[PDB]
């Protein structure tokens, strides 16, 4: 038997053994997240440890088959993903040091508390304490206190840990024959051996920077409009030509500008579309919300939810004694078991989240026939993009009127269109420079282009230049403000939120064209279009079996990430922003700072 | 004499498909119509015979093969089928003359935490002949190095378990199958009756 034939038999044994052990771990994990007990924590750990030990053993056995002697690519993809060393390429001591560093940074982030001055007992955590301040407070000093105290008392603890974290992660990546840990993260987009669909790791940097140049004009006019509105609210705190102070952006970091809507709403006398009252008027419950979401996917040709979905999912808060983790999640336990965990309320937000989460389920059900190691999104940004486009169609007035939640007499004028697009841009467009700049800083740190004694100097030079955001207090190199965000201190790649954002509007534009939608893209509803559902399903069933460039081509006809659909979505707002900024300064100077005086 | 079909369909435990059980039925009256009008009924496909006009002709011997597989594998209990079950566990001939009966047994053969009583053969040197049974436990040699009787690199135990849990999808839930073979040799009729 050849080496490839032995690998096929090895993967055959792995699949049946992995599915069983993955199901037992997922089932134990489900029982804890729906029934937070002490016994369920141990059963979740016992089942989880057996699954992690199985993967570690199978990874070593997989490295006994040389990839070069395998020619069938679908076999090479499964072997490659299983042969991935990760932290197991380091010595046992250095991997133990790294895991201790990772746990300490995660513990500092989740337990980090800030105490109000003159009262060492009135202390606040990030969630919900500091997050509530950064999302609702209009007081300049209260927001400044929360922004600075979080970074000066929790961020400074993470600075020495993050320095050693970079050293060990780079040693791990370079031992896996990567340039550095950032190049290791960019491997998620790598494709080799498929003529016409290949993609290098360094190509991601060029494509992200190239598409971001086309985003700058829209962002600069969004930035200039927000600055002018905030300048009317804080006249003595904001310069007409300077960056936006970092603590006045809607959350702890300015990751999204969503909470700036109250102060920046273009037409503040026209109310939003909130069908929450109509859902309560019609006595809707959680099952009705997911039944309507099920009807949505059925209307485009996708299958209904399984019988086990309705029986095994937790669509309502268990209430009273039995506690649960109420964060909405879509579960793919394998072996035909699909569930959704969600403490659903009768609101419009949960109505849209249900369509978002059930989009993950439709994705999981579509590639369930793939081999175990290929059951995932085409890349890290595919799964979340599929979920986002479901809430896009479900939130439109055209869709809400077809299901009886929005009044037919309710008419939509261009002022409510601008209000909606501005609300969308604060979340979607506002996060793109944040995401790109944060990941570029980490890429350069891992690449060695930023010395340790200039980490925070370069972090805020890039905030001012790229993001147009200035720190309200000067920070020396004892700070580690990037680590004050969850994803940085918890070792998660961040560029996935940039690529996913561009993917979702490429998906939506393609599906709406298949649905023969006429008019602006943001008003599209793909409901009742089996042609759009068929075009989406051709990519969903692929899973990870094909290059993501080919999976993207099945939906949109293009092989690469493209920013034009994003700009098409926001064009009515872009033209309105350019007219609003005609007597305002567009762009920002980088030398002004709120503490310069 | 009524044919002992109750011992086959209503057995407490079914056999594993790799060690499928066969019960020879002889010298009795079989109301093939009284077995078709039951509650728990799902798959009932006959080949070469007619289920409407079942208990009308006579056979020399009737064989009842019973085992358990998952839902998505009931399709393999048919002539000219491929897959782990049809190739390595239970194979029907191309000219099969009989009926295949299957029903969902998730209430009996599943258990919270996993029921590992039922096994199936995952690897074998060659495919099975029709109505052949292989209960060997020889370590399958996938490579060239001998296995010495223990599992190791390129040396796998040939039998795999289902681990039936009641929360599986229908395609993974246990199904009890009964295969009725109808033989007609050069001997006077022994099994027929309305
Ligand atoms: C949750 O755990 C408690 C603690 O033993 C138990 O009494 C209860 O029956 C469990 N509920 C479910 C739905 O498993
Ligand atoms: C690759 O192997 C799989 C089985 O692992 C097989 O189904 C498929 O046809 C093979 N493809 C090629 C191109 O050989
Ligand atoms: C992973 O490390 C093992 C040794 O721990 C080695 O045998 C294998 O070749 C390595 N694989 C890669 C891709 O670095
Ligand atoms: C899905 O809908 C079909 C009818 O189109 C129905 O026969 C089937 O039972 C449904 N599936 C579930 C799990 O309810
Ligand atoms: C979709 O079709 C249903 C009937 O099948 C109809 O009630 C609904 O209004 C339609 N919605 C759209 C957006 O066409
Ligand atoms: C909305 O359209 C009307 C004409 O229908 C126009 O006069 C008005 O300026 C428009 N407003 C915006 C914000 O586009
Ligand atoms: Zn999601």
């Amino acid at each position: 038997s050849t080496i490839e034939e032995q690998a096929k038999t090895f993967l055959d044994k792995f699949n049946h053994e992995a599915e069983d052990l993955f199901y037992q771990s997922s089932l134990a994990s489900w029982n804890y997240n729906t029934n937070i007990t002490e016994e369920n924590v141990q059963n979740m750990n016992n089942a989880g440890d057996k699954w992690s030990a199985f993967l570690k053993e199978q990874s070593t056995l997989a490295q006994m088959y040389p990839l070069q002697e395998i020619q069938n690519l679908t076999v090479k993809l499964q072997l490659q993903a299983l042969q991935q060393n990760g932290s197991s390429v380091l010595s046992e001591d250095k991997s133990k040091r790294l895991n201790t560093i990772l746990n300490t940074m995660s513990t500092i982030y989740s337990t980090g508390k800030v105490c109000n001055p003159d009262n060492p007992q009135e202390c606040l955590l990030l969630e919900p304490g500091l997050n509530e301040i950064m999302a609702n407070s209009l007081d300049y000093n209260e927001r400044l206190w929360a922004w600075e105290s979080w970074r000066s008392e929790v961020g400074k603890q993470l600075r020495p840990l993050y320095e050693e974290y970079v050293v060990l992660k780079n040693e791990m990546a370079r031992a896996n024959h990567y340039e550095d840990y950032g190049d290791y993260w960019r491997g998620d987009y790598e494709v080799n051996g498929v003529d016409g669909y290949d993609y290098s790791r360094g190509q991601l940097i060029e494509d992200v920077e190239h598409t971001f140049e086309e985003i700058k004009p829209l962002y600069e006019h969004l930035h200039a409009y927000v600055r002018a509105k905030l300048m009317n609210a804080y006249p003595s705190y904001i310069s007409p030509i300077g960056c936006l102070p970092a603590h006045l952006l809607g959350d702890m970091w300015g990751r999204f500008w969503t909470n700036l809507y109250s102060l920046t709403v273009p037409f503040g006398q026209k109310p939003n579309i909130d069908v929450t009252d109509a859902m309560v008027d019609q006595a809707w419950d959680a099952q009705r919300i997911f039944k309507e979401a099920e009807k949505f996917f059925v209307s485009v040709g996708l299958p209904n939810m399984t019988q086990g979905f309705w029986e095994n999912s937790m669509l309502t808060d268990p209430g009273n004694v039995q506690k649960a983790v109420c964060h909405p999640t879509a579960w793919d336990l394998g072996k035909g078991d699909f569930r959704i965990l969600m403490c659903t309320k009768v609101t419009m937000d949960d109505f849209l989240t249900a369509h978002h989460e059930m989009g993950h389920i439709q994705y999981d059900m579509a590639y369930a026939a793939q081999p175990f190691l290929l059951r995932n999104g085409a890349n890290e940004g595919f799964h979340e993009a599929v979920g986002e486009i479901m809430s896009l169609s479900a939130a439109t007035p055209k869709h809400l009127k077809s299901i009886g939640l929005l009044s037919p007499d309710f008419q939509e004028d261009n002022e409510t269109e601008i209000n909606f697009l501005l609300k969308q841009a604060l979340t979607i467009v506002g996060t793109l420079p944040f995401t790109y700049m944060l990941e570029k800083w980490r890429w350069m740190v891992f690449k060695g282009e930023i010395p340790k004694d200039q980490w925070m100097k370069k972090w805020w030079e890039m905030k001012r230049e790229i993001v147009g955001v200035v720190e309200p207090v000067p920070h020396d190199e004892t700070y580690c403000d990037p680590a004050s965000l969850f994803h940085v201190s918890n070792d998660y790649s961040f560029i996935r939120y940039y690529t996913r954002t561009l993917y979702q509007f490429q998906f939506q534009e393609a599906l709406c064209q298949a649905a023969k939608h006429e008019g602006p893209l943001h008003k599209c509803d793909i409901s009742n279009s089996t042609e759009a559902g068929q075009k989406l399903f051709n990519m969903l069933r692929l899973g990870k079996s094909e290059p993501w460039t080919l999976a993207l081509e099945n939906v949109v006809g293009a092989k690469n990430m493209n920013v034009r659909p994003l700009l098409n979505y926001f064009e009515p707002l872009f033209t309105w922003l350019k007219d609003q900024n005609k007597n305002s300064f567009v762009g920002w100077s980088t030398d002004w700072s709120p503490y310069a005086d | 004499n009524l044919c002992p079909f109750d011992e086959v369909f209503n057995a407490t435990r079914f056999a594993s498909v790799y060690a499928w059980n066969r019960k020879r039925i002889s010298n009795c009256v079989a109301d093939y119509s009284v077995l078709y009008n039951f509650a728990p009924f799902f798959a009932f496909k006959c080949y070469g015979v007619s289920p409407t006009k079942l208990n009308d002709l006579c056979f020399t011997n009737v064989y009842a093969d019973s085992f358990v597989i998952r839902g998505n594998e009931v399709s393999q209990i048919a002539p000219g089928q491929t897959g782990n079950i049809a190739d390595y566990n239970y194979k029907l001939p191309d000219d099969f003359t009989g009926c295949v009966i299957a029903w969902n047994s998730n209430k009996l053969d599943s258990k919270v935490g996993g029921n590992y009583n039922y096994l199936y053969r995952l690897f074998r040197k060659s495919n099975l002949k029709p109505f052949e049974r292989d209960i060997s436990t020889e370590i399958y040699q996938a490579g060239n190095k001998p296995c010495n009787g223990v599992a190791g690199f390129n040396c796998y135990f040939p039998l795999r378990s289902y681990g039936f849990r009641p929360t599986y999808g229908v395609g993974h839930q246990p199904y009890r199958v009964v295969v009725l073979s109808f033989e007609l040799l050069h001997a006077p009729a022994t099994v027929c009756g309305p």
